[PDB]
DNA sequence: TCCGATCGGTACCGGACATGTAAAGAGCAGACCACCGACAAGT
DNA sequence: ACTTGTCGGTGGTCTGCTCTAACGTCACGGCCAACCGATCGGA
């Protein structure tokens, strides 16, 4: 059953993220990501989203959104 | 005791390096040289004089609201211009 | 002695989700800020 | 020579208070719609 894919099903999951308008600033979706390494952003395109057909594991970045933090001590 | 040139340099650096509009109170509290004003009116007059002097030199200061959800006006210097 | 009211209670783990109307308008005043004029004393 | 604390003015915006004079005069809306047991207050 495992070898010949007799009892095999396909499950599709949907992930969504929104960059709304905040009081303290404006939210922009881009591949800035100030604190990461260099290998994490290998699969992201120019606009900061993953490419179609690129396998994603647990913990991988799908959409890179950076939001303003404000004045903090 | 801060010289006027140092005060103006601090003010212009703070305006240039800040990406959001800053109200008068934040500039008074943060930027050095504005903490020695005996009264609020004296600080306002000094700030108006300094802003007029900076505007006379051709620096394109922009005035607008701090946020779309707030009414107080702020100051910002466009880096492109 | 009988009986119409009132208050107390009724298993567990897993999960799921966010409101729907306004019968108005005008005159006067107060607080605060971006733009400004003078004027003498300290720098 | 340059600069600043002190003084006074305009106009805009946000916020609050007071006023308006034909005649007008005591609300629907109703869930509840279980089931058993114990207790206090009227008849």
């Amino acid at each position: 059953l495992v070898e010949e894919d007799v009892l095999t099903s396909i499950h599709i999951e949907e992930h969504e993220i929104d960059a709304r308008d905040t009081k303290l600033g404006a939210e922009e979706i881009t591949r800035d990501i100030p604190n990461v390494s260099d290998e994490v952003l290998a699969d992201l395109d120019e606009r900061g989203i993953v490419r179609i057909g690129a396998e994603v594991r647990d913990g991988d970045i799908l959409v890179g959104k950076v939001t303003p933090k404000g004045e903090t001590e | 005791a801060v010289s006027k040139v140092e005060r103006l340099m601090n003010l212009v650096i703070a305006l240039l390096s800040t990406r959001t509009y800053l109200p008068a109170e934040k500039i008074r509290t943060t930027v050095a040289g504005y903490a020695d004003s005996p009264s609020d009116e004296a600080f306002s007059r000094m700030f108006e004089r300094d802003k007029n002097e900076l505007r006379d030199l051709g620096i394109p200061l922009e005035t607008g609201r701090v946020s779309k959800w707030d009414s107080t006006e702020g100051y910002r210097i466009n880096r492109d211009s």
